[PDB]
């Protein structure tokens, strides 16, 4: 899926409730590979230190 | 001509003079005819992101319902 | 940075107060003056305490790193930012646990032929880069990195008085840390050994980035070194927590010694 | 007077008749983080008598050949009821102590205790290799550690202890141990006083900390003067130490930390 | 940068019931995720990225 | 946004102006924005050692017992 | 609308696009002990945001043979987090809570919960013992338990079970299950709603008690219709548990509670 239209695609499905995880995710929004890139990550590379509060949204 | 304006003192010395009086101001004069051979002021304002953030025609609430 | 007091005179006493005697296990100093224990003149006092002020006793240049480059991958050289490769000014700063200044930094460039006969060069300009924590670290002398659009750079030209720069306070943290008794990582129950292990008294592994140097004239066949030292001067200085200062020799970036354990010399108990 | 005492705090009282006043390190007075100071935006727990009580760690005994005890805090609290507990369950962590030694003797006894309070108390290491000392020698917990009378490199290199290695003349980390007066301390000297008592605000370059990969302050006990009884070569007397949190407040609730032990 | 002294903390997501279909529709969906900045969010100290090179 | 402070004369001159006038005075001005460009004033004040000097919570007087 | 709500404790939020409002016990919301009707004189722990936050407990399957299940409180919480902490270093304690349970399906489904909340839900036991129950099996935890269709009397002498026999029809008590709606409920119908909230004042004839020995709240949820879908006779859609205690006030502290367990 990685570098191609797939890799901004989480497929869920109707299976029986699972305590496991869909996603995992670090947050280094610079560095993690799945932040890096995005453009609150492409910013946050031109410069040294980042702090604040961040927002996720889910479709 | 000379333009005064204040600094923002970062680190502060043992000085009262770190936090008042002229030793806290920073002064400017232009030298050249053509504003292209300024320096920059460095004195930028903001905006509102809400032309990228919400280009939204009907305004909407947080609290509320975003579709109605 | 100011005065002292006077001396008052005082004369001879015989009375049920008595400042000699006190009991240091309270954890205090007995503030005494002369005046307490003899008779004195009055004196007065026009000494000050202006060049023992903590701005004042840090107020110099210190050499801090000399960083080489060989104009003939030495055609270029990078440092590691830090205050410890030296010992001077590392003590100094080491009475104290937390600080907070601003720096001054200036740049003495030398260079000479290393062969007493032999070769020639035009006169010769630096580029001292600043590497951020992040940004791309130069591979050759001349890639992409040198291009400086946002790293900052400073170009000296080989004969000029010696370059200088002021950097603002750049922690992290409220104040610099002159000593950080814990661990970056924090090893976890399960985890191997390999795991959640770093150094101890080590907070980030790249603190502030490093400095990129290069001669930026196209080498020559000529034998040639350059060495750049740079001196670093703490200015506005604020800091906390005094310490006793370090008796023997460093053994690295920590509080490790090895060394010269044994700094105080003989002398007789009732000897003058 | 100067020498009786009481302190209270939550369900446990301290009462002393043989005191020496009490310290309270750079005059500042443990308090929470004001508004003005603040980093962490959540709302922090604040445990109050349930952690701010006096908690006494493991009695050490002093003879004529001790050299020396340290402990570490919050590491030393770290197994201390609810104060441990939301240690563990939070991020960050913040607390100031009231620390008070205990040691009672007789009027034919002699010898003298310094006790230091020590912000960031790094101690030197065992090897040749910098900074070597791993996290779980680092933070021995209530039980803490002892001052050697000399150093002693480790050599095996198959297996490195990775300790620390404190000589006692020498503080533990490179300096004189005569010039540790400039840290807040008292000494109990046994022909004056029963304990010390030393109130340490929080220190640090931050308002608040993970507590778990940060030692705040150190606290060294050093014998000044040996002791010494009538004509006992055999002799004994216990040093209990109690501690109690103080304005403890954390930030960053999760599921807990169970660090790696031994 | 990956650093352990200023490490941020993890994000995951789980089940709390189960995706239930009813029969004629896809059991199997996408769902996109967004990040953005906060209005308390800064930046400080302007370097070079590391997004963009040049060979030769 | 000159700062005219003035200086401690040490060796007098055999002038008048050793002893008075704008002769005894040093001008400053910031060239600078950002404070940390600036040099270091050296008005710098003191304090009371009392916090590492006497760290005790029950006031003491010297003359009187310290242990009470 | 009566439809759309988000709940928010702590640092846990709660949001829901199809409810069917909210109840409020007795029309009473939770609240701390009064001076005027306070009891142990020692200051209380009042933990606040690190207890008072939603803990979700495991997720039960509902299918057509289900006969529905129920949880005691404070039991169902006393290993979540630092409120399970809290419950065990102290005596006495007390709380409130907002209990929400999850049940989604879709417009083909069928099938109505009926969500009782019972202050002192005593449940009948298994033997011709009266109140033989033994502690173990009278609080299973989180995990809770389950009513049957009919009684069966436990008859090995040798090892009584000495558990409970909550037969459903009977509400698990020897009374009709149609009158449990005089107490405080909520009804999960699966072509209107996907939760049920109720909020619970604490209720006892004391104003603190042991939360070890004492279950004020008892929480049961019964199949009214029963669970069906399209054509399959097979179905199963998970019911989910998320409650978070409130006004947590905890007295009387001392040394942790180990409970005898299985
Ligand atoms: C407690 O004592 C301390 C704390 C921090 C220190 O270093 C912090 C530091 C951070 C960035 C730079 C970068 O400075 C530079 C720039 Cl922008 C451009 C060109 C050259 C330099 Cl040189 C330099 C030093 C030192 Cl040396 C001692």
């Amino acid at each position: 899926r990685k570098n191609t239209m797939d890799m901004y695609r989480v497929e869920l499905n109707d299976a029986a409730h699972s305590d496991t995880p869909i996603l995992c995710l670090s947050l280094s929004p610079a560095s993690d590979p799945r932040l890096a890139h995005t453009m609150l990550g492409e910013i946050l590379n031109y410069y040294t230190h980042w702090a604040g509060s961040l927002k996720f949204t889910f479709l | 001509g000379a333009q005064v304006s204040s600094q923002k003192v970062g680190a502060h010395e043992n000085s009262n003079r770190a936090y008042g009086g002229s030793t806290i101001n920073y002064t400017t004069i232009n030298y050249y005819r053509d504003s292209a051979s300024n320096a920059a002021s460095k004195q930028d304002f903001a905006q509102d992101p809400s032309k990228f953030t919400e280009p939204i025609k009907d305004v909407l609430i947080k609290t509320a319902p975003t579709l109605n | 940075a100011n005065n002292l007091p006077d001396t008052q005179s005082s004369g001879p006493a015989h009375s049920k107060e008595t400042p000699a005697l006190t009991a240091v296990e309270t954890g205090a100093t007995n503030p005494l003056v002369p005046s307490d224990t003899v008779q004195t003149r009055h004196v007065i006092q026009k000494r000050t305490r202006s060049e023992s002020t903590v701005e004042s006793f840090f107020a110099r240049g210190a050499c801090v790193a000399i960083i080489e480059v060989d104009n003939d991958s030495k055609l270029f050289s990078v440092w590691k930012i830090t205050y410890k490769d030296t010992v001077q000014l590392r003590r100094k700063l080491e009475f104290f646990t937390y600080s907070r200044f601003d720096m001054e930094f200036t740049f003495v460039v030398t260079s000479n032929y290393t062969d007493a006969n032999n070769g020639h060069a035009l006169n010769q300009v630096y580029q001292i880069m600043y590497i951020p924590p992040g940004a791309p670290i130069p591979g050759k002398w001349n890639d992409y990195t040198w291009q400086t659009s946002s790293n900052p750079s400073v170009f000296y030209t080989y004969g000029a008085p010696p370059a200088r720069i002021s950097v603002p306070y750049v922690g992290i943290a409220n104040a610099y840390s002159h000593f950080y008794d814990g661990f970056a990582k924090v090893p976890l129950a399960g985890q191997a050994s390999t795991e959640g292990d770093s150094l101890y008294g080590a907070a980030s592994l790249n603190d502030f980035g490093s400095l990129a140097v290069r001669v930026v004239n196209d080498h020559n066949p000529t034998k040639l070194t350059s060495k750049i030292r740079v001196y670093m001067k703490p200015k506005h200085v604020r800091v906390w927590c005094p310490r006793p200062p370090r008796a023997v020799p460093y053994y690295g970036p920590g509080v490790d010694y090895k060394d010269g354990l044994a700094p105080l010399p003989g002398k007789g108990l009732t000897t003058y | 007077s100067v020498r009786v005492m009481q302190l209270t705090l939550g369900n446990s009282t301290i009462t002393t008749q043989e005191a020496a006043n009490s310290v309270v390190a750079y005059g500042r007075w443990p308090e929470y983080i004001k508004d003005s100071e603040a980093n962490p935006v959540d709302q922090p727990t604040e445990p109050d008598v349930a952690a701010c009580r006096f908690y006494t760690l493991d009695t050490v005994t002093w003879r004529k050949e001790s050299r020396g005890w340290w402990w570490k805090l919050p590491d030393a609290l770290k197994d201390m009821g609810l104060f441990g507990q939301n240690m563990f369950y939070h991020y960050l962590g913040r607390a100031g102590y009231t620390v008070h030694v205990q040691c009672n003797a007789s009027k034919f006894h002699q010898g003298a205790l310094g006790v230091f309070a020590v912000p960031e108390m790094c101690l030197a290491g065992d090897s040749t290799t910098h900074m070597f000392t791993k996290y779980e020698n680092a933070n021995p917990g209530e039980k803490g550690g002892e001052f050697k009378g000399s150093f002693t490199l480790d050599t095996n290199a198959t297996n490195p202890a990775r300790n620390f290695c404190p000589v006692d003349y020498l503080f533990g980390s490179g300096v004189l141990a005569g010039n540790a007066f400039v840290y807040p301390h008292q000494i109990i000297n046994l022909r004056t006083n029963n304990c010390a008592t030393l109130v340490l605000p929080y220190v640090n370059s931050l308002s608040i900390d993970s507590m778990t990969k940060h030692n705040n302050w150190g606290i060294a006990i050093l014998p000044l003067a040996p002791l010494d009884f009538a004509t006992e070569s055999s002799t004994e007397i216990p040093i209990t130490l109690t501690i109690a949190p103080m304005c403890c407040e954390f930030n960053g609730l999760r599921n807990i930390t169970v660090p790696r032990t031994q | 940068i990956n650093d352990s002294f200023t490490e941020g903390g993890y994000i995951s997501m789980f089940y709390q019931t189960r995706v239930v279909v009813p029969l004629s529709t896809p059991r199997k969906m996408d769902i996109l995720g967004f990040v953005s900045a906060c209005n308390d969010f800064s930046v400080r100290l302007l370097r070079d990225t590391t997004h963009i090179s040049q060979e030769a």
